[PDB]
C-alpha cells in the first residue's frame, strides 16, 4: 500500500479532497469537498495507461456498459465542489462516482462501468460544469448561438424572428406561425431552444394558441403594451398550461407603477427582466420587486459588473432598441430618468445576497449573449473583493458563493422555465449537457462544449496538423454538430399542449422535444442559494436602494478579472 | 339454512375459541392467537344467549384471563380486542380493552426511545393571539390550517393571524367551547407560502399586499375581527 | 370628460407627467370601431355613454383620481 505525495497525485489525477483551485484570473478560490475515487484505482488512459483490455476495461462489463467517461473530473456544481468520474450513457449523465472494471476495481457500481465500448476522455485537471443556460435571449440573427455556445451556453431561451424590430425590442416569438418558423429554423443549430410568445394581449384565445403552438411561455414587453389587463390575462392562461412567464415592466409609467404590476400579477409566478432598471421597467422602483416571494428576479447583462465605463455606456442602447429615435423630445427625458448608478450599483450587492437569482443577457438587445457566465464570475471575484469571503462560508475557501453565482446561470434558471429535470446540472439522470473547465479560463473561455452526452464543439487546432494542439487554436465544431447527429443532441423545448397535440410531427421537428412542467408553483424560494426575501424601497428622490432597511450600494470598479488576459479582442 | 360467508366466519372463529379453551385447560399458557380468539369467541356467545349488554360484555371480557394464563408477552400484544356480535337488538360491536396485564417482563417490538425532546418548528417566532368563540357550537382549528380563515366565529385579530398556523405538534388542534376565550400560539406558515383553499379568502401568494383582500373578504364575508373597510380601494385581480 | 379618447398628438408620440407637473392635454375621440379591449379593464367593450358608467364606477373603486364617485350606483347584469 505505498503512499504518494500530493504534489504528484494532482498532476496524476487533479485537485483532490482538502486541495483549493482559483478560478481563472479571479480571487475566487474553490474547494474540493468530496472525492469519490479509490486512492491506487482511478482511472487513466493512454499508452500502458489504465483503461485498457481486462484491466480499467471490463471484458466482462456490466448490462449498463457506459458509453463515454470523463476520468477524474472536479465537479462544480450547485449540488457540491467535488470530485469523481462521471458516466455517459444514452445522450445522458449514467452516473457519477467511481466506475471501471469491477472485474478488477474495488468499488464500481453497473452505473459506471467501463467496457469495449465505452469511449475514453480524459478530465483530471479540469473542471467540468453543466451548460449554462441563457434565458434572455432576443432572436435577432442565428449568429448568436454559436458565439453563446463557445461561451458556456447549451440552452437558449428567448423569443424573436430575426433582424425585425419587433423581435429587436422583445424576446418574443408572435403568434403560432411565427413559431412554427422558428422551430423549423431551430431545427438547424446546435443549442437547445425554447421560445416565448406575445403575453402582451388581453384576448385569452390568441394568447392560448401561441403555447399549442410550440411555445414554453410568454412574454409581456413594455414595446408592446405591458398594461394590467395583459399582464393578468397572460398570466392567467399561463396558469392554466403550465408555462413560464417573463416580463419587462411598465417603464412610462403610463398605466401605473409597480404597485399596479405587482398588484396584477396577483402573487402568481413571474420571472422579471433586468430587475435592475436599465434593462428597463417601471422607473425608478422596479429593482424593488427583487425583494418579493412570488418573483422570479434577474439581471441584464450590461450593467453587470459595476465598472467605471458602464454608464456611460447605457444612455445609447436606449435608442437601439425601443425606437428611442435620438431626438424626439420625450424620447430623450425618461431614457435618461433610467440608468440610474444607483439600482446599478446595488445589483451586484444584491446578486451577492442572493436577491437576485437569474443573470440573463437580452443577446443584442443591451447585452452580451457571449458574456453572460463571465460577467456572473467577474461579478462575483469583485464582490468578494470589496466585502471579502461571506458568512456562510466554511473553511477557507470560497465554495458557498461560487455555488452561488454558478447556479445562476444553471439550476435557476433552468426551474425558472421547467426544465430542470433533463438539464442546468451535473445530476445524474438529466442529459449530458457538459463543458469541460480547464482551471486557467474558468469562467470565459472554455475547452469543449458536449452536448447531448457527444462533443458538439471544442477548442481545436491546425486540422492538417499531426496533433490537435498546434495553432491556430480557435473553436471548431465537432461531430454531434453535424448530419442527422445535430438532432439526436439537441432538445427543443415546447408546451405539454403542444407535445400532446404533437407539435413535434406536426411540424416535422426530428430534434429531440421535450415538454415544460412544474412553473407555476415556483417561487423565490425555489431558487438555489439565491433565494432570499427581503422587503426592498428606492427613495424617488436619491434613488437610494434600501433592503430591510439598511442601504445596498457597490462601488464601480476600474478593471475586472476574466477580461484582457484572455482576447485579443 | 342459508349460511352467510359472515356466519361461516364465525363459526370457524368459534372454534378458534374451543382450541384455546381446551388449550389452557389442559393448563398451557395462552398466545396471542389463542387469547384473541377465546376472549372474542366468548362474547360471540354471550351475546347470543341474550343475557349481557354491549356494555357490560365490554368490561366482563377483561376478567377472562389472568396475567399467569397467557404466555410472556401476550398481555402487551392484546392491546384490545374488537368482536361484533348479534345481540337481541341486533349486532353490536363489543371492544375489549386491554383484558390482560404485564404480569410478564417481556414485551415484544417495546421501544427503547432515548429520554430527550424533540423541538416542534424549530426557529420558527410564535406569537399569541386572544381568541373567544362567540358562537353556540364548538371548534377545533388545525394544526396546518390557514387560522385567518378559521370558522367565522372564532373572534380575534385575522390581521395579525394573516400567513400563520397553530404552533403545535403537526396534526393535531385546538378546541373552543362555545364561549370559551384562549390565546393561541401560531407561527407563519413555510414551503413557498402559498395559500390555496380553506375559505377562499386568500388563494394566493401569502403576501402583505395578498393580505390586504383577505382582510377585505373577510369583512364582506364576516368573519370576527376582520377589521373594516376603510375606503377599499380595489385591485385589477381579486 | 376623457373617456374613449386619446392625446391628440402624432401617431407614436406621447406626453410626460413630472411627479408634481400640472398641464392641459389635448384629446381627440378615439376611431375606428371605437372598441376598447384591454389598458386597465376598464371598458372592455364598445366606447357608449352606457358602457361609460361602468368604466367611472369601477375607476371609482380601483382608486383612479379624477374617477367622480358613486352617487347610488345602478348595477347591470354585466359588468
Ligand atoms: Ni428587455
Ligand atoms: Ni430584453
Amino acid at each position: 500500500m505505498k503512499k504518494i505525495s500530493r504534489k504528484e497525485y494532482v498532476s496524476m489525477y487533479g485537485p483532490t479532497t482538502g486541495d483549493k483551485v482559483r478560478l481563472g484570473d479571479t480571487d475566487l478560490i474553490a474547494e474540493v469537498e468530496h472525492d469519490y475515487t479509490i486512492y491506487g484505482e482511478e482511472l487513466k488512459f493512454g499508452g500502458g495507461k489504465t483503461l485498457r483490455e481486462g484491466m480499467s476495461q471490463s471484458n466482462n462489463p456490466s448490462k449498463e456498459e457506459l458509453d463515454l467517461i470523463i476520468t477524474n473530473a472536479l465537479i462544480v456544481d450547485y449540488t457540491g465542489i467535488y470530485k469523481a468520474d462521471i458516466g455517459i450513457k444514452d445522450g445522458k449523465i449514467a452516473g457519477i462516482g467511481k466506475g471501471g472494471n469491477k472485474d478488477m476495481q474495488d468499488g464500481v457500481k453497473n452505473n459506471l462501468s467501463v467496457g469495449p465500448a465505452t469511449e475514453a476522455l480524459a478530465g483530471e485537471g479540469l473542471i467540468v460544469t453543466a451548460g449554462g443556460i441563457d434565458t434572455h435571449i432576443h432572436f435577432i440573427s442565428p449568429q448568436q448561438i454559436p458565439t453563446a455556445f463557445a461561451s458556456g451556453v447549451t440552452t437558449m431561451i428567448g423569443g424573436g424572428t430575426g433582424p425585425a424590430d419587433g423581435t429587436n425590442a422583445t424576446t418574443i416569438t408572435p403568434g403560432r406561425r411565427n413559431l412554427k418558423w422558428m422551430l423549423r429554423a431551430a431545427e438547424e443549430y446546435s443549442m437547445n431552444l425554447g421560445f416565448l410568445a406575445k403575453g402582451n394581449a388581453s384576448n385569452d384565445a390568441s394568447l392560448a394558441d401561441q403555447i399549442e403552438a410550440g411555445a414554453i411561455g410568454f412574454k409581456i414587453h413594455e414595446d408592446w403594451g405591458t398594461t394590467p389587463s395583459a399582464i393578468n390575462h397572460a398570466l392567467d392562461v399561463a396558469d392554466k398550461y403550465d408555462v413560464q412567464v417573463a416580463i419587462h415592466t411598465d417603464t412610462l409609467n403610463e398605466a401605473g407603477c409597480v404597485e399596479d404590476t405587482m398588484a396584477a400579477i396577483a402573487g402568481r409566478t413571474m420571472h422579471t427582466f433586468h430587475t435592475e432598471g436599465a434593462g428597463g421597467g417601471h422607473a425608478p422602483d422596479i429593482i424593488k420587486v427583487a425583494g418579493e416571494h412570488n418573483i422570479l428576479p434577474a439581471s441584464t447583462n450590461p450593467t453587470i459588473p459595476f465598472t467605471v465605463n458602464t454608464e456611460a455606456e447605457h444612455m445609447d442602447m436606449l435608442m437601439v432598441c425601443h425606437h428611442l429615435d435620438k431626438s424626439i423630445k420625450e424620447d430623450v427625458q425618461f431614457a435618461d430618468s433610467r440608468i440610474r448608478p444607483q439600482t446599478i450599483a446595488a445589483e451586484d450587492t444584491l446578486h451577492d445576497m442572493g436577491a437576485f437569482s437569474i443573470t440573463s443577457s437580452d443577446s443584442q438587445a443591451m447585452g452580451r449573449v457571449g458574456e453572460v457566465i463571465t460577467r456572473t464570475w467577474q461579478t462575483a471575484d469583485k464582490n468578494k473583493k470589496e466585502f471579502g469571503r461571506l458568512k456562510e462560508e466554511k473553511g477557507d475557501n470560497d465554495n458557498f458563493r461560487i455555488k452561488r453565482y454558478l447556479s445562476k446561470y444553471t439550476i435557476n434558471p433552468a426551474i425558472a422555465h421547467g426544465i430542470s429535470e433533463y438539464v442546468g446540472s451535473v445530476e445524474v439522470g438529466k442529459v449530458a449537457d457538459l463543458v469541460l473547465w480547464s482551471p486557467a479560463f474558468f469562467g470565459v473561455k472554455p475547452n469543449m462544449i458536449i452536448k447531448g452526452g457527444f462533443i458538439a464543439l471544442s477548442q481545436m487546432g491546425d486540422a492538417n496538423a499531426s496533433i490537435p494542439t498546434p495553432q491556430p487554436v480557435y473553436y471548431r465544431e465537432m461531430f454531434a454538430h453535424h448530419g442527422k447527429a445535430k438532432y439526436d443532441a439537441n432538445i427543443t423545448f415546447v408546451s405539454q399542449a403542444a407535445y400532446d397535440k404533437g407539435i413535434k410531427e406536426e411540424l416535422g421537428l426530428e430534434r429531440q422535444v421535450l415538454p415544460v412542467k412544474n412553473c407555476r408553483n415556483v417561487t423565490k424560494k425555489d431558487m438555489q442559494f439565491n433565494n432570499t426575501t427581503a422587503h426592498i424601497e428606492v427613495n424617488p428622490e436619491t434613488y437610494h436602494v434600501f433592503v430591510d432597511g439598511k442601504e445596498v450600494t457597490s462601488k464601480p470598479a476600474n478593471k475586472v478579472s476574466l477580461a484582457q488576459l484572455f482576447s485579443i479582442f | 339454512m342459508k349460511l352467510t360467508p359472515k356466519e361461516l366466519d364465525k363459526l370457524m372463529l368459534h372454534y378458534a375459541g374451543e382450541l384455546a379453551k381446551k388449550r389452557k385447560e389442559k393448563g398451557i399458557k395462552l398466545n396471542y392467537v389463542e387469547a384473541v380468539a377465546l376472549i372474542s369467541a366468548h362474547i360471540m356467545e354471550e351475546a347470543r344467549a341474550g343475557k349481557k349488554t354491549a356494555a357490560e360484555l365490554m368490561q366482563e371480557g377483561r376478567t377472562l384471563l389472568k396475567p399467569d394464563d397467557v404466555m410472556d408477552g401476550v398481555a402487551s400484544m392484546i392491546h384490545e380486542v374488537g368482536i361484533e356480535a348479534m345481540f337481541p337488538d341486533g349486532t353490536k360491536l363489543v371492544t375489549v380493552h386491554t383484558p390482560i396485564e404485564a404480569n410478564g417482563k417481556l414485551v415484544p417490538g417495546e421501544l427503547f426511545l432515548k429520554n430527550e425532546d424533540i423541538t416542534i418548528n424549530e426557529g420558527k417566532k410564535a406569537v399569541s393571539v386572544k381568541v373567544k368563540n362567540v358562537g353556540d357550537r364548538p371548534v377545533q382549528i388545525g394544526s396546518h390550517f390557514h387560522f385567518f380563515e378559521v370558522n367565522r366565529c372564532l373572534d380575534f385579530d385575522r390581521e395579525k393571524t394573516f400567513g400563520k398556523r397553530l404552533d403545535i405538534a403537526a396534526g393535531t388542534a385546538v378546541r373552543f367551547e362555545p364561549g370559551e376565550e384562549k390565546s393561541v400560539e401560531l407561527i407563519d406558515i413555510g414551503g413557498n407560502r402559498r395559500i390555496f383553499g380553506f375559505n377562499a379568502l386568500v388563494d394566493r401568494q401569502a403576501d402583505n399586499e395578498s393580505k390586504k383582500i383577505a382582510l377585505h373578504r373577510a369583512k364582506e364575508r364576516g368573519f370576527h375581527g376582520a377589521k373594516s373597510d376603510d375606503n377599499y380601494v380595489k385591485t385589477i385581480k381579486e
